[PDB]
């Protein structure tokens, strides 16, 4: 575990993460510059997720209790994706396949845990 | 002065303190080689010391030029990487080729793991415990060298996309072990595939050998790099035969039932218990998989426990 | 005072404020004739270069020490790895092995002229400073008590003062030749500073030379000091030598001594002193030849030492056998790998080739010295081929019935010749010299017959055996047949006999043993030496016996044949 750097996921939901991350990154400051190319789409709050889909994919949680990563549930990622996605593609912006949304786990599956509420 | 000329003091050492990087290196190829063969009747029966002391593989049988290969490569793999890491100043790993463009888009970078160096040292301890000048020890030594260079062959390109947003338009590369899995699988093969030396039968006269010998093995030498070499035909695994190290089949653990289990170790149950006369025998208890895991919202993950029943059989 | 140091690829000067090579390990100077010599352990040499030249390249595995003798004019060295001390003159040559026993692993070397007396370390399990004569005469082992890992042992001549360091107890102490004082590898003097080597800080430390206070540091970032001396012509006392205006008469080495006239005759490697006690023998009047797989190489046993000086031979592949003729002074040695016939002097020089065509495996070769003819045998071609001494005339002396020759030799005073047989039967044959009266002469119990010698003094033959590892002696002809001795027999045997004792090599083919004709006395002469495979004891001078073939060839146009019958002449 390691403490969130970046200003844009402090007090994202959990303030320890792990390296290296879903991006393979060696720092938080590496996930950092990266999840800042965002920052347009994060201040225009085009969905209220996507900040905490893009924290808990470039540096996810890291638990002392739960030492397997904890990646958001597919539904988040998927309204993040709905939300912020028009705006981005109308300008050209493509939801970045990384960050795609059938790559994770659906929630309601206990071999398949995520983050999500309910 | 780690690195010196090493001809009087301080240089000419450094060979206890790698010691035990090396011992790790060939444990974990032990371990890999144990894991290729879990359900098989030989199941590497081989000690770390064992392979010091070549008691418990004299025989020159198809196994043996894996183990020694896969030892090899293990020694090798962990040194290179113990080298490559900070822990010996990562020696500053290999540099060469470094910043260059090595295609469209990407260029070459990252620390790429100094195997020359990991090779270098796993030569200068694992052949030198290769004692002996027969046959079978240049059969052991070139499984060896197989080994080696089946670590380094398996070496590959894994890059880093560093392009805008992401994109892997443009990306920085380095040269990467490979999975060591894939060593493993290499050398399960290997074993499975390994063969017999010469075994001539007229020999050329060596009753005395100042004139004979030092040429036979020369003749025997002709064998792929990446091959492992043996000589005697591999004995029959189902007996025990305390003078070679091998313990027989019986009391084995074997796959009968399993979701997903190879039809190599659902048939394990039968080729190691039914094909060589034991019985079946089995066990009441029944294992664990943690379930009913209930992720609190925000921050927190908690995860409860199942049971469930695992399967296998004891050539009792 | 100019600080000399060996970097290690560099030699260089420091004052008060040479490159290209692979691991410099010492250094020495003639101030007076501006010289400076030094020493290379990867290289394995000393050379030497005025204020480059090869000095002593003959043969080293790892020389640390390394003294140049202003008053003598000699050099010596130690070289650790080989574990032996070496004395030569100034220009390397006369060179002289002083020890060679007792040592572990030689490092620095020091010598004292106006004393007549050298002194060198040892890094073994028994660390120690010895002295001996400066002729190799009385090794003294002077530091023996609490000491691991010694260097920088130093000597001063203007307080008759022995000093040293010790690289694992950073100490650096004092003596003479017993009492001593303590105040780290190698350290010098020059005036008021004693000056030494960190061996882990890289740097040239500095203290006073009689106190010790003062730890100043003289210069840093000096990564490798194997060595540092004081370059000064006032470090080397100038004194007259007492061998005087010649060598004081001494035809070869005149060597500083504690005793008698301070100077000491001596005579290069081998060669015996007359009993004059100043003229020296024309070298060593012994060759014990030995054909290695890729070398050949001599020892004499006229001395103790056997000492094994390499021939400077080129393109040596797969020698088996070597013999020598001393009527002529010619060595025939025999490659199976050129497949051919070599000859050449003790030297090395006058090296020719004396038969190249139609060999195989050619397992016997045999000089006739009183005939002046050579006969040969071909285990591959299954033949005995006869030339003369030159190597014209070349003829095939017995070919039918002989399977797997391999040792032939020969009496010319009686006219028999005897050789060993494999193949279908093997056997030891004895006929004439022409090949007639072809006579089995052992028959049984026989497996592979490796080897065979004949005692022309006392009428008997001896021979080994691959397959039955025995060796037997036996009678030449009224048999006495008696197996000598029982252990395995390298299926190159290099065999040899002479006087009282029997030379034979070990079943690994990596040493040669001896046994006492007469008695039983087993002594190993020459060890860890592999592949082994041919051997000719022989006398460089004496000339025993003649036939009637001695004079004018027998009046035979090729070859004389001499048989105890009479002799006859052959054709190629």
């Amino acid at each position: 575990c390691q403490e969130i750097t970046v200003p844009l996921c402090k007090g994202i939901g959990y303030n320890y993460t792990y390296m290296p991350n879903q991006f393979n990154h060696d720092t938080q400051d590496e996930a950092g510059l990266e999840v800042h190319q965002f920052w347009p789409l994060v201040e225009i709050q085009c969905s209220p997720d996507l900040k905490f889909f893009l924290c808990s994919m470039y540096t996810p949680i890291c638990l002392e209790d739960y030492k397997k990563p904890l990646p958001p549930c597919r539904s988040v990622c998927e309204r993040a994706k709905a939300g912020c996605a028009p705006l981005m593609r109308q300008y050209g912006f493509a939801w970045p396949d990384r960050m795609r949304c059938d790559r994770l786990p659906e929630q309601g599956n206990p071999d398949t845990l995520c983050m999500d509420a309910a | 002065a780690w690195s010196v000329n090493n001809f009087l003091m301080t240089g000419p050492k450094a060979y206890l303190t790698y010691s035990a990087s090396v011992a790790v290196g060939a444990q974990n190829g032990i371990e890999e080689c144990k894991y290729q063969f879990a359900w098989e009747r030989w199941n590497c029966p081989e000690s770390t010391l064992q392979l010091a002391t070549h008691n418990g593989l004299r025989s020159a049988t198809r196994e043996t030029s894996f183990v020694h290969a896969i030892s090899s490569a293990g020694v090798m793999y962990t040194l290179t990487r113990n080298c490559s890491m900070g822990d010996f100043d990562n020696c500053g790993c290999d540099d060469s080729r470094n910043g260059r463009i090595g295609g469209r888009g990407w260029v070459w970078g990252g620390c790429s793991d100094n195997a020359e160096f990991g090779e270098r040292i796993s030569k200068l301890f694992v052949d030198g415990l290769e004692t002996g000048q027969d046959a079978r020890a240049l059969m052991n030594l070139h499984n060896n060298e197989a080994g080696r260079l089946a670590v380094k062959e398996t070496m590959k390109r894994t890059c880093k996309c560093h392009g805008i947003s992401g994109s892997c338009s443009i990306q920085t590369c380095w040269l990467q072990l490979a999975e060591f899995r894939d060593i493993g699988n290499h050398l399960k093969i290997k074993h499975d595939q390994a063969l017999k030396l010469e075994m001539d039968k007229r020999k050329m006269p060596s009753t005395n050998s100042v004139n004979s010998r030092r040429a036979i093995a020369d003749a025997f030498s002709s064998v792929a790099g990446s091959e492992l070499i043996f000589l005697e035909d591999s004995p029959d695994y189902c007996l025990k035969n305390i003078s070679l190290g091998l313990q027989g089949t019986e009391g084995r653990e074997c796959l009968q039932s399993g979701k997903n289990l190879s039809q190599w170790e659902r048939r394990s149950c039968k080729r190691l218990c039914t094909d060589c006369g034991l019985r079946v025998e089995e066990k009441k208890t029944e294992i664990i998989s943690s379930c009913n895991c209930k992720f609190h919202w925000c921050c927190t993950v908690k995860c409860e426990q199942c049971k469930q029943v695992v399967i296998k059989h004891f050539c009792a | 005072p100019l600080l000399l140091y060996a970097n290690r690829r560099d030699l260089r000067l420091v004052d008060a404020t040479v490159g290209g090579l692979e691991d410099a390990a010492a250094v020495d100077f003639v101030f007076s004739h501006g010289l400076i010599y030094w020493s290379d352990v990867s290289e394995e040499a000393i050379k030497r270069t005025e204020f480059v030249q090869n000095v002593v390249v003959s043969g080293l595995l790892s020389p640390d020490g390394l003294a140049c003798d202003w008053l003598g004019e000699k050099l010596y060295w130690t070289d650790s790895e080989t574990n032996r001390i070496e004395v030569s003159n100034l220009d390397g040559s006369l060179r002289k092995v002083l020890f060679w026993q007792e040592l572990d692993q030689p490092r620095a070397i020091a010598l004292d002229p106006s004393s007549g007396f050298m002194y060198w370390t040892d890094w073994g399990e028994v660390p120690k400073i010895e002295r001996a004569g400066m002729d190799g005469s009385s090794r003294f082992i002077i530091i023996n008590s609490e000491i691991y890992w010694p260097n920088g042992l130093t000597l001063d001549y203007e307080e008759q003062k022995l000093y040293w360091a010790d690289a694992k107890l950073n100490f650096i102490h004092k003596s003479n030749l017993d009492g001593t004082n303590r105040q780290p590898f190698a350290l010098t003097l020059f005036e008021d500073i004693l000056y030494w080597t960190d061996w882990s800080t890289h740097s040239i430390l500095a203290c006073n030379k009689y106190t010790g206070e003062g730890l100043r540091e003289i210069h840093s970032d000096i990564f490798s000091p194997m060595d540092i001396h004081a370059f000064s012509q006032q470090r080397q006392p100038n004194a007259t030598n007492p061998c005087g205006i010649d060598n004081g008469g001494c035809s070869h080495l005149c060597l500083m001594s504690p005793v008698k006239p301070f100077y000491q005759c001596a005579c290069p490697t081998g060669v015996k002193l007359l009993e004059n006690g100043k003229t020296c023998k024309d070298g060593a009047t012994e060759l014990l030849l030995l054909a290695r797989r890729t070398d050949l190489r001599r020892i004499s046993l006229d001395t103790p030492d056997f000492t094994d000086i390499v021939l400077q031979l080129e393109d040596i592949r797969h020698a088996i056998a070597i013999d020598y003729d001393p009527v002529e002074g010619y060595i025939y040695w025999t490659d199976d790998e050129v497949r051919a016939i070599r000859r050449s002097f003790i030297d090395g020089s006058g090296s020719q080739f004396v038969v190249t065509a139609q060999i195989a495996h050619p397992d016997g070769i045999a000089v006739d010295w009183v005939a002046r003819n050579l006969y040969w045998t071909d285990t591959g071609t299954d033949r005995i081929e006869v030339t003369r001494l030159n190597g014209t005339m070349r003829k095939i002396l017995i070919s039918e019935d002989l399977e797997e020759p391999r040792a032939i030799v020969l009496d010319p005073m009686v006219g028999y010749m005897y050789w060993t047989d494999w193949g279908e039967i093997p056997k030891i044959e004895r006929a004439a010299l022409d090949g007639s009266d072809r006579v089995v002469l052992v028959n049984t119990s026989l497996g592979w017959p490796n080897g065979l010698a004949l005692d022309y003094d006392e009428g008997k033959i001896y021979w080994g055996d691959a397959k039955t590892d025995k060796i037997e002696v036996m009678n030449t002809d009224g048999t006495g047949r008696r197996v000598l001795v029982e252990d395995k027999i390298p299926h190159i045997f290099g065999f040899t006999l002479l006087g009282d004792y029997v030379y034979w090599t070990d079943w690994q083919r990596r040493s040669i043993e001896r046994v006492h004709k007469r008695s039983a006395e087993r002594e190993v002469i020459i060890d860890q030496l592999p592949d082994l495979m041919g051997l000719k004891a022989t006398n460089v001078h004496r000339v025993i016996g003649s036939n009637p073939c001695a004079e004018e060839n027998g009046g035979c146009s090729h070859l004389c044949l001499y048989r105890p019958q009479g002799l006859r002449c052959a054709c190629p």
